[PDB]
């Protein structure tokens, strides 16, 4: 099965798909090709929880019901910076404006 | 031109609504005039009695948005094989983002207020141009000629 | 596998597959690897990217197509973006 994701770190968002059977490590290889950082310098998260490399995306909660093309699931990303890993930080999207009078 | 042929040859069909919309089946009569038939709630199917050479189209019953039937616009009942009814699989098209956006905005704003939206002149004309079976029949007929 | 970067007015960087970005005729004309949209905020451009994924997944498919969702609050700006992007 295909799962649809958003890999988010600070103000960067990667839109990608992967198999439910595929692993957290294979998702890191995808991030490595885009952001030029090896898997050892990356930490992936589902909410505040650090995901393990050998676990499948399905085992981490990424399924055809939660990770849809039109509503992808979020994977948090944190890079290593010198000695330590930086804290997980995801910049939110902008706030939509208030609904117009005629649209209420 | 786009009309049902009066064959009087029975054809058993299954109108299968594989979409999240309330579906309006529309039968083109022997003159080419669209004729509405009872609606189909989302995810339901109905066995209907139609005839070979009859023309059908399917719309959203409330907004008139164009839907697909067997991946195309028109469904034409055919001859059955060993008591197998013909499936008419009704699905949502992959609408353009623009058209999907026009649908949502039409569902939130009263038609008298479209011109009160803060948008380019062109987008008013797109909003005002409601989905219409008659306009679509004109488009299909022109596309069939050339 | 090629990727393209679409940057929102508020500086959010969206990295999508090149094949998916070519869904927008406007974007396809600029590429045929980094595009800046000074008028499209992130709450709209993130949805534009979801649409590219939705379009590529469900175009020429017979597996029941779900509705593409649009919150009332983003509808107007997403309509403006879609009209410019030709998608
Ligand atoms: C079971 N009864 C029928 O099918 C009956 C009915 N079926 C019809 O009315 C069919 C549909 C279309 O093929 C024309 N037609 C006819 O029966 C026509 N008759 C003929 O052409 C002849 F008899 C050969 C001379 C008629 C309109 C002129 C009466 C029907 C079809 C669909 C529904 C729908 S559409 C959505 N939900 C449902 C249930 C309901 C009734």
């Amino acid at each position: 099965m295909d799962v649809f994701l958003m890999i988010r770190r600070h103000k960067t968002t990667i839109f990608t798909d992967a198999k439910e059977s595929s692993t957290v490590f294979e998702l890191k290889r995808i991030v490595e090709g885009i952001l030029k950082r090896p898997p050892d310098e990356q930490r992936l998260y589902k909410d505040d929880q650090l995901l393990d490399d050998g676990k499948t995306l399905g085992e981490c909660g990424f399924t055809s019901q939660t990770a849809r093309p039109q509503a992808p699931a979020t994977v948090g990303l944190a890079f290593r910076a010198d000695d330590t890993f930086e804290a997980l930080c995801i910049e939110p999207f902008s706030s939509p404006p208030e609904l117009p009078d005629v649209m209420k | 031109v786009l009309r049902s042929v009066n064959s009087r040859e029975p054809s058993q069909v299954i109108f299968c609504n594989r979409s999240p919309r309330v579906v309006l089946p529309v039968w083109l009569n022997f003159d080419g005039e669209p004729q509405p038939y009872p609606t189909l709630p989302p995810g339901t199917g109905r066995r209907i009695h139609s005839y070979r050479g009859h023309l059908w189209l399917f719309r959203d019953a409330g907004t008139h948005d164009g839907l697909l039937v067997n991946q195309t616009e028109l469904f034409v009942p055919s001859l059955n094989v060993d008591g197998q009814p013909i499936f008419a699989n009704i699905t949502l098209p992959v609408y353009t983002l623009k058209e999907r956006c026009l649908q949502v905005v039409r569902s939130l704003v009263k038609p008298e207020n479209y011109r009160r939206l803060d948008i380019v002149r062109s987008l008013y004309e797109d909003l005002e141009d409601h989905p219409n079976v008659q306009k679509d029949l004109e488009r299909l007929t022109q596309e069939r000629i050339a | 596998m090629m990727y393209v970067k679409l940057i929102s007015s508020d500086g959010h960087e969206f990295i999508v597959k090149r094949e998916h970005a070519l869904t927008s005729g406007t974007i396809k004309a600029m590429l045929s690897n980094e595009v800046n949209f000074r008028e499209i905020p992130s709450h709209v451009l993130s949805k534009v990217c979801m649409y590219f994924t939705y379009k590529v997944r469900y175009t020429n498919s017979s597996t029941e197509i779900p509705e593409f969702p649009i919150a009332p609050e983003i509808a107007l700006e997403l309509l403006m973006a879609a009209n410019f992007l030709d998608c």
